[PDB]
């Protein structure tokens, strides 16, 4: 019976460190969206091929 | 510069003569940093005059009319308008916003298209608005290279951009619901 309570109480704390994780990735995601953001303010004008015809004709 | 080029005996009428007059504008005309100054001179020798040859091998000669024909931009009752110019028009843009959009709206205006490769065009517009903006502010134009085309170059970016690929009126949308979804779907 204590170990009982033990997965009970135990059982908790997995889920526990679970919503834990799961809030640390949430943040990844809602961090690296932001962040996502930042960095295509500065990488997004060259997802582009350019200068092709241009010339060949 | 139809009119202004009749003054000057030379008179373009017809199709072929519209189209050179374009094409006079394209290659000779400027705007000018000081209007005023430059027609002083333009209006009193040839050393500002430039020769521009027509497609029979007859030339036009050009003096003040050169800018005189831009400056309807500053000037646009030499066309009719009731207007102050396209300075007036910036500065409005401007002043008709929220003190705190302001700082970044004087900060930055752009030139896009034609006409923004006139001589004298972005400088004479920085110095036009900040003449009607307040002190300590500054003013800014924003000017690339990139003139008459950038705009197109825009369409290539948003066009491409994953962040407008949710923004197309489809082929089942449209179909649906006729031409008048443009409204709804585009802004």
């Amino acid at each position: 019976r204590q170990l009982h309570a033990r997965v009970d109480k135990v059982d908790e704390e997995r889920y526990d460190i679970e919503a834990k994780v799961t809030k640390n990735i949430t943040e990844i995601a809602d961090l690296t969206q932001k962040i996502f953001d930042l960095r295509g303010k500065f990488k997004r004008p060259t997802l582009r091929r350019v200068r092709i015809s241009a010339d060949a004709m | 510069l139809m009119k202004i080029l009749t003054e000057r005996g030379y008179s373009f009428v017809t199709t072929a003569e519209r189209e050179i007059v374009r094409d006079i504008k394209e290659k000779l005309c400027y705007v000018a940093l000081d209007f005023e100054n430059e027609m002083a001179t333009a209006a009193s020798s040839s050393s500002l005059e430039k020769s521009y040859e027509l497609p029979d091998g007859q030339v036009i000669t050009i003096g003040n009319e050169r800018f005189r024909c831009p400056e309807t931009l500053f000037q646009p009752s030499f066309i009719g308008m009731e207007s102050a110019g396209i300075h007036e028009t910036t500065y409005n843009s401007i002043m008709k916003c929220d003190i705190d959009i302001r700082k970044d709206l004087y900060a930055n205006n752009v030139m896009s298209g034609g006409t923004t490769m006139y001589p004298g065009i972005a400088d004479r517009m920085q110095k036009e608005i900040t003449a009607l903006a307040p002190s300590t502010m500054k003013i800014k134009i924003i000017a690339p290279p990139e003139r008459k085309y950038s705009v197109w170059i825009g369409g290539s970016i948003l066009a491409s951009l994953s962040t407008f690929q949710q923004m197309w009126i489809t082929k089942q949308e449209y179909d649906e619901a006729g031409p008048s979804i443009v409204h709804r779907k585009c802004f």
